[PDB]
């Protein structure tokens, strides 16, 4: 994949960013709480939302704000151009306005119904949510926390190459049996003082 | 009781599946997680081979209960972590993690690098310095975001951003 231009207005420090990638290795250089690693959570919403990215509250972009907050991210996968714009009024207006085109010659083409819903579906279909974070979003971090302890990694581990769900299924199932037994027990000691 | 009894044998054999069920889920989820780490590590050795020149093989991933070792293999002795050199170190931390998105996704056309360098350090800032040209330049594309000014000379493009008076700014560079 690759990003040409990420667009941010009106989120946290951002309120009129402008960034033209390139090709090669981009660094990104500023001071701490410089807006870096705010840039990067922009476009990683501007790219998934409505789903969760890190731990960045929904409101963040929804309300936050006299002006509008505004994402536009422009990006091209497999020799296509697409382009996203998430745009949210606030106040007695209150509003989402969600849009992806593709580049077809010179004019911008919808790619899907300009609703939220469905674009976030077109994007499962061009770049699942699943690989992007974690396979091209190094998170900070977690490089070291594999170069510390063995279960710090089991952490990333789990995260990562994704073997979370598994687990908490078993988790339910496993409470669903714990729920059972009880309910046994119960059925036993009753049928014990009746008869 | 009538009624009393039978649910209670219904209770029984319901208790058979949702226990024999969460068996397999048992089972599934080890080999999910064997597998993987294996294709992981065979990724993660030869990725590390070339961050060191040969230096290092083969690297080790096993998994146990709550926690998964990383061996790297000198004088075919496996040996642990704390035995490579600070550089080797995040070499192998880095080297395992890509490992990962490789497996992951295949291939790394794209990859985002949110600060891996603790505090301009010199030790490992060499290492990645070097890393980064001898190998990352490699990828399509790389968005590496750092505070360490010396990264600024091997990195294609420089684009320096700067909280300047509450709004953030975007200067270029290169």
């Amino acid at each position: 994949m690759k990003l040409e231009r990420v667009t941010v207005k009106n989120f946290r420090s951002h309120s009129d960013t402008v960034v033209e990638f390139k090709e090669g290795i981009n660094l990104i250089i500023g001071q701490n709480g410089s807006g870096k690693s705010s840039l990067l959570d922009a476009i990683l919403v501007g790219l998934y939302w409505p789903l969760r990215i890190k731990d960045i509250k929904k409101d963040e972009f929804t309300k936050v704000g006299a002006r509008d907050t505004y994402i536009d991210l422009i990006f091209e996968k497999d020799g296509t151009k697409y382009r996203i714009t998430r745009r949210f009024l606030k106040g007695y207006s209150s509003g989402e306005i969600h849009a992806m085109k593709r580049l077809v010659g010179n004019e911008w083409k919808h790619v899907t119904e300009p609703s939220s819903k469905a674009i976030s579906a077109f994007m499962e279909k061009l770049i699942p949510y699943n690989i992007f974070l974690n396979a091209i979003y190094i998170r900070q971090g977690q490089i070291d926390a594999i170069l510390e302890s063995d279960e710090a990694r089991e952490k990333v581990v789990r995260e990562v190459l994704n073997l979370d769900k598994f687990e908490t299924a078993y988790k339910k199932l496993s409470e669903l049996k714990k729920t059972i037994n009880n309910r046994i027990k119960e059925y036993r000691d009753i049928l014990a003082r009746t008869e | 009781r009538e009624r009393v009894k039978k649910e209670i044998k219904d209770l029984e054999k319901a208790k058979d599946f949702t226990e024999e069920l969460i068996e397999k889920v048992k089972k599934y989820k080890a080999l999910a997680r064997e597998a993987a780490l294996s294709k992981i590590g065979e990724l993660a050795s030869e990725i590390f081979a070339e961050f060191t020149e040969g230096k290092y093989s083969e690297v080790v991933v096993r998994a146990e209960e709550n926690k998964v070792r990383l061996f790297v293999v000198w004088e075919g002795k496996e040996r642990p972590l704390t035995f490579l050199s600070g550089g080797e170190r995040i070499a192998l931390g880095l080297a395992f993690r890509l490992a990962m998105s490789l497996y992951l996704a295949g291939e790394i056309s794209l990859l985002i690098l949110d600060e891996p360098t603790p505090y301009l350090d010199e030790e490992r800032r060499r290492k990645l310095i070097t890393i980064m040209e001898r190998y990352l330049k490699k990828i399509p594309q790389v968005i590496l975001v750092s505070h360490d000014e010396e990264l600024k000379d091997a990195a294609d493009h420089v684009i320096r951003i700067s909280l300047e008076n509450g709004s953030s700014k975007v200067e270029v560079v290169s």
